[PDB]
């Protein structure tokens, strides 16, 4: 359950190649040596997948053919799904209908897989390179199937801004002392104007009591009063001695109160919620370990499976540490990968990659000559093996060895006249094709 | 939910501790649709591109009171 490809104006591919059907698993491709076997899975993940996205000038346009320039400006390719593309962010021309590339990033998520299957594809002769790939190395094809480091950089990139941040966190506490202490004046200055109404009623009812305790005598004169009596002074000698006025002590000073009391509340959250995120972050980092340490099992306990069948005549595990490939060919006598034959190592690789691409099971893939040095032995237990894959996914490969062929459901073959390349559908007459 | 995502404000720990859920915090694993590690790492990154941007305000805050005062 692919749909249908054709192409217009795409690398060799110069006009038009209608040349296509077909349905779900073993779909095999071939033709001669740069026809554009591999520019037409470039074709593919062209579409598929985000790895032909931003760059600009040189990259965007080398895809669109240049075959003495022509119509450099069209470039469409069709699968179902349409990209069309000219000179200069023309973009997707997105299923007759017409959307966007934020639209399919959710659906190939909601797939899937998406972008996001890394092993979705492989080339290059990479398979290869990966002979040559060392023990760190293997670490990182395990994280970037969790994603891991994707993660990884956001962690400390967060980090940082997190401590980052942590540095304004001191520079307000300067400033909140700065205010306590504008209350620390506007305290005082509200002491005052308490003590000082305190005053002008105390005070004013001596001269109210007096007013009367010393007229209420020469009421009678016709036939702690002391004690009073320079107490009244005691009072207005310091309402006139003390008074900076201001009538709005008691207001200015109970908002602005009010607000260092909510501030140094928000002030106060900031810690607590620092000491929540700090601690998510070690909840996660936690969580990292269990996300791969797990896969990690599921891909050793694959992989021996796998490998297990492609060699039935040996084992092989895997020790991590970071991590190692122990080996033997045959139960004979065991060890480590970098004392393997060229082609030795070359078996695992695959396996590997498989036990990998497997774990997470996309609904399609790819495989640029996936067989170009292993040898005989084992090509018969390959393309078998993946055959027996094809079943459940969508298969693609290129190949020259015709091993796979002999074993194979669809069958295609590129051809390049000198400035276009097309590809053909033949069978036995196909795999007559290679034995020339 | 939706709250988290796009990175205004809202509450940091009330949160902290909804993806700890996410994870395995009060030790139940494991229910939902999880941590895609992918969404783990850029949640993470907005909670902090929000807990910054408080703080800053808070200081924005403070300092435009402060100088209120001075009036
Ligand atoms: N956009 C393009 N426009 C014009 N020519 C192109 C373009 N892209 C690639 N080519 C040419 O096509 C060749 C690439 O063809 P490929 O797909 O690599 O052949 P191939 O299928 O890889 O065959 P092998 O086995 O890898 S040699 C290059 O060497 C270029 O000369
Ligand atoms: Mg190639």
């Amino acid at each position: 359950y692919i749909k249908r490809v054709i192409i217009k104006g795409f690398k060799t591919y110069r006009n038009e190649t209608i040349i296509d059907n077909f349905s779900p698993h073993q779909n095999v491709i071939i033709g001669s040596n740069g026809s554009g076997k591999s520019n037409f899975f470039a074709a593919i993940r062209f579409v598929l997948s985000d790895d032909y996205s931003n760059l600009k000038r040189e990259e965007r346009q080398g895809l669109i053919h240049q075959g003495s320039g022509g119509s450099v400006m069209s470039a469409s390719v069709e699968i179902v799904i349409r990209r069309t593309v000219g000179l200069k962010k023309d973009d997707y021309q997105l299923n007759d209908r017409n959307v966007t590339k934020g639209d399919i990033v959710r659906m190939l998520e909601t797939a899937g897989f998406s972008m996001n299957n890394p092993y979705n594809i492989v080339p290059q002769g990479k398979i290869v390179a990966l002979t040559n790939a060392k023990d760190k190395e293997r670490l990182q094809l395990l994280e970037d199937v969790v994603g891991a480091k994707s993660f990884e950089v956001k962690l400390k990139a967060s980090l940082k801004k997190m401590e980052e941040t942590e540095q304004k966190k001191i520079q307000i506490n300067k400033e909140m002392g700065e205010l306590n202490s504008k209350l620390s004046e506007m305290e005082q200055e509200r002491k005052e104007l308490e003590k000082y109404n305190e005053l002008e009623r105390n005070r004013k009812i001596y001269q109210f009591t007096l007013y009367d305790r010393e007229l209420n005598e020469v009421i009678n004169q016709m036939e702690t009063s002391d004690q009073l009596l320079q107490r009244l002074n005691d009072m207005n000698t310091e309402i006139s001695g003390l008074k900076n006025v201001n009538k709005r002590a008691f207001e200015n000073f109970k908002k602005f109160n009010e607000r260092r009391k909510d501030l140094a509340e928000r002030a106060s959250e900031l810690d607590e919620s620092k000491d929540s995120i700090q601690d998510l972050i070690v909840k996660l980092k936690q969580q990292k370990v269990n996300a791969v340490d797990s896969t990690f099992q599921k891909v050793s306990e694959n992989f021996e499976a796998v490998f297990e069948r492609l060699v039935p005549r040996g084992t092989a595990k895997l020790i991590i540490h970071s991590i190692s490939v122990s080996f033997n060919s045959k139960q004979n006598e065991q060890l480590h990968v970098e004392q393997l034959s060229g082609g030795q190592k070359t078996v695992c690789a695959i396996a590997l990659i498989l036990a990998i691409q497997m774990v997470d099971p996309a609904s399609f893939y790819l495989f640029d000559e996936i067989d170009a040095a292993l040898d005989k032995q084992y090509r018969t237990a390959v393309a078998t093996l993946l055959k027996e894959l094809s079943k459940n996914a969508q298969f693609i490969c290129t190949t020259f060895r015709t091993d796979m062929l002999q074993v194979a459901d669809k069958f295609f073959r590129v051809k390049y006249e000198n400035k276009i390349s097309t590809v053909i559908e033949v069978n036995r007459e196909e795999a007559i094709g290679f034995i020339r | 939910w939706l709250a988290s995502n796009m990175s205004i404000q809202t509450h940091i720990a009330e949160s902290a501790k909804e993806i700890a859920k996410a994870s395995g915090c009060d030790d139940e694993s494991g229910d939902n649709e999880y941590i895609t590690l992918r969404t783990s790492g850029e949640l993470l990154q907005g909670i902090v591109r929000v807990y910054s941007k408080q703080a800053t305000f808070l200081l924005t805050d403070i300092k435009d009171t402060l100088t209120k005062i001075s009036m």
